[PDB]
């Protein structure tokens, strides 16, 4: 229990915070662990220490109690700060909670309850206080409450004040969030479709459609590997796709596929596996794909055809 | 494809169990089915996978199937039966059921998350030994898997400057080799793994 003199003042600061996962809860994540904010040996006028926000309604640069508490009583507790988070790339804005306490200091006692930002002093054993500490942290479970991965950033300020008297300085606190959601990953296929099918030269069809496709996963993350398979039931063993006559399992037409996929074109053979290199609660936002189909037919019968293609999205074994 | 999940992998560990919760973005109400496949040879060119019981595999999966309403999400609980000695990996597939001159193809997603099913205190041992072309050989004498960046192979006790480097970034599973593919005889090699050893080379 030895601490150093210290006058109150205006303060910069940057605190970064993870990286955590989206997937598991998001632990307590300190801000501030019982910072010093005042001092001294002699004197007590930093024996009355509250922290107001700047606007009690404005989530900006958080939003809490920006007047002195009015009662004589303590509060004892937490303070309850709303503040706007800022992902990095996008501009989106999501506001969280940040709870935030002092403690104050006494030359010969010990007395540490936790006061609101804003609590009114006491004595302990008849003592004042010389210092008081400064506490602030993310909840629980508090970066869950976002969107997407990303790097979410805000700041956060304080007026450091002796209560009732004057304000000293103000905190500024820069606070950096690395949220990974490593786990994510999707695919949306926007909007069946039909090859649609016109003769050509020499008794010669042609076929071509295409669709378009939202593909994302999870970011912030270090490069990943994924696994694509693409397959048709009527998959013989030959690496062709195939549409077989509805009602008549005898004939078959043969079809390809293609894939651009974040500018990225392959062709898969009927049960080959694609490992695809990112390098190349879940996220809306996605990086373009488009499968192509495509078709080659002489002489063909008429009546319908029909194919039914299965695409399935596995991590790979073969990464690390 | 009218859903997604999370999550796309996990490890159980301890015994304990886990969930992959099954997201609905289509408003109109579907049916997911589950199952679940051992990988086989898993890190390797002969790598393949089969089936297994719900129950009497390695993982118990429940429910196999589920109703998706719209817009919410269904909880299906990944536990291990029985913790295993060395690792083992599964592949967790939800695809969902559909049923109730032209041509239709119909367009279809399935995902399939990958599970790790891990022992109980983690090891990691890494064997060398000489193949008939003298190339380097490692075993992963470890039951969890070892996951490989790069591989600075050296002349002497210390790597220096001299010591080739190749990044590989392949993943060695338990009592798996792999061939790095060298056949010069350099005396030891330094490995880093995703997230410095240094072992003797064996000239045999
Ligand atoms: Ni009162
Ligand atoms: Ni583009
Ligand atoms: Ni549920």
């Amino acid at each position: 229990h030895h601490h150093h003199d210290k006058n109150p003042g205006s303060e910069n600061m940057t605190n970064t915070i993870g990286p955590h996962d989206r997937g598991g809860s998001s632990p307590i994540y300190n801000i501030l662990n019982s910072y010093l904010t005042a001092y001294n040996g002699s004197h007590h006028l930093y024996d009355r220490m509250s922290f107001l926000c700047l606007s009690s309604q404005n989530t900006l640069n958080g939003a809490c109690p920006s007047s002195d508490a009015p009662g004589t009583a303590t509060i004892d507790g937490e303070t309850n700060i709303t503040l706007q988070f800022t992902e990095k790339r996008s501009l989106i804005k999501r506001e969280l909670q940040i709870k935030g306490y002092k403690q104050f200091l006494f030359k010969n006692a010990n007395c540490p309850s936790k006061l609101a930002l804003n609590s009114s002093h006491f004595q302990c054993n008849r003592e004042q206080a010389s210092g008081a500490t400064l506490s602030l942290y993310i909840p629980a479970g508090e970066l869950n409450k976002l969107p997407f991965g990303g790097v979410w950033n805000a700041v956060l300020k304080l007026n450091v004040k002796r209560r009732y008297d004057t304000t000293y300085g103000t905190y500024t606190i820069n606070i950096t969030v690395n949220l990974t959601d490593k786990g994510n990953i999707q695919i949306w296929l926007p909007q069946r479709v039909d090859l649609n099918l016109r003769p050509t030269g020499g008794g010669t069809y042609i076929g071509r459609n295409s669709v378009d496709m939202c593909f994302y996963d999870g970011y912030s993350t270090n490069s990943s590997s994924l696994e694509i398979r693409f397959q048709d039931d009527n998959s013989k063993s030959d690496g062709k796709f195939y549409l077989k006559k509805i009602n008549d399992d005898s004939k078959e037409l043969v079809y390809t596929l293609s894939l651009l996929l974040a500018g990225k074109n392959l062709t898969p053979t009927n049960g080959q596996a694609l490992n695809i290199n990112t390098a190349s609660s879940v996220p809306v936002l996605c990086w373009p794909g488009r499968l192509q189909l495509d078709a080659k037919v002489k002489n063909p019968e008429a009546g319908q055809y029909m194919g039914n293609i299965k695409i399935t999205f596995t991590p790979s074994s073969q990464t690390l | 494809a009218n859903f997604m999940i999370y999550p796309i992998s996990k490890d159980l560990k301890n015994g304990n169990s886990e969930l992959v919760r099954v997201y609905s973005k289509s408003k109109e109400i579907q049916y997911i089915k589950i199952y679940t496949k051992k990988i086989i040879n898993p890190g390797t060119t002969e790598e393949y996978e089969v089936d297994i019981p719900n129950w009497d595999g390695g993982l118990v999966v429940t429910p196999q199937k589920v109703i998706l309403p719209a817009g919410a999400s269904k909880s299906i609980r990944l536990t291990q039966f029985k913790i295993p000695k060395k690792e083992e990996v599964y592949r967790v597939y939800f695809e969902a059921v559909k049923p109730d001159l032209t041509i239709e193809i119909s367009i279809n997603i399935i995902y399939a998350a990958l599970i790790r099913s891990l022992p109980s205190e983690q090891n990691i041992s890494l064997n060398i030994s000489r193949n008939a072309k003298k190339n380097i050989i490692i075993y992963n004498n470890g039951n969890v898997r070892a996951g490989v960046k790069d591989i600075y192979f050296c002349k002497s006790s210390n790597i220096d400057d001299n010591c080739v480097k190749k990044a590989y970034n392949k993943n060695i599973y338990p009592e798996k080799s792999f061939d790095t593919l060298v056949n010069n005889n350099f005396s030891y090699v330094f490995i880093k793994l995703n997230h410095g050893l240094i072992q003797l080379k064996v000239p045999a």
